[PDB]
């Protein structure tokens, strides 16, 4: 009953979504993955029969 | 059929009551009636801007 009674008030969303970041994060715990080599050098130091250290 | 007022909100339904609307058939003079005429004397168009004013 009533004055328009139906077809009442509804509501509704849009542009529901947002990629925000505030800053607050949190870090679990890590782990460490395999060693592996880099470039590497290897070398001789030689000096003579009389040349003091 | 029977005309309902505001209370009622402005539904109109069948059945008889005791207060007709009735309506003269007859036509009438539904537009501005016969203008006349104004007649201005001449003279510099401002001028005949004052006149009339």
């Amino acid at each position: 009953d009533g004055y328009r009674c139906g077809d009442k008030t509804a509501i509704k969303v849009s542009n529901f979504a947002y990629n925000l970041d505030p800053d607050s994060f949190k870090h679990g715990d890590v782990t460490q993955s395999d060693r592996q080599l880099v470039k590497t050098v290897v070398g001789w130091a030689v000096n003579d029969s009389d040349t003091p250290q | 059929w029977v005309i309902m007022g505001p209370g009622y909100n402005g539904e109109i339904k069948p059945g008889t009551a005791s207060n007709t609307w009735c309506y003269p058939t007859n036509p009438v003079t539904g537009e501005i009636p016969t203008l006349s005429a104004l007649d201005i004397p001449d003279g510099d168009e401002v001028d005949v801007q004052w006149r009339l004013v």
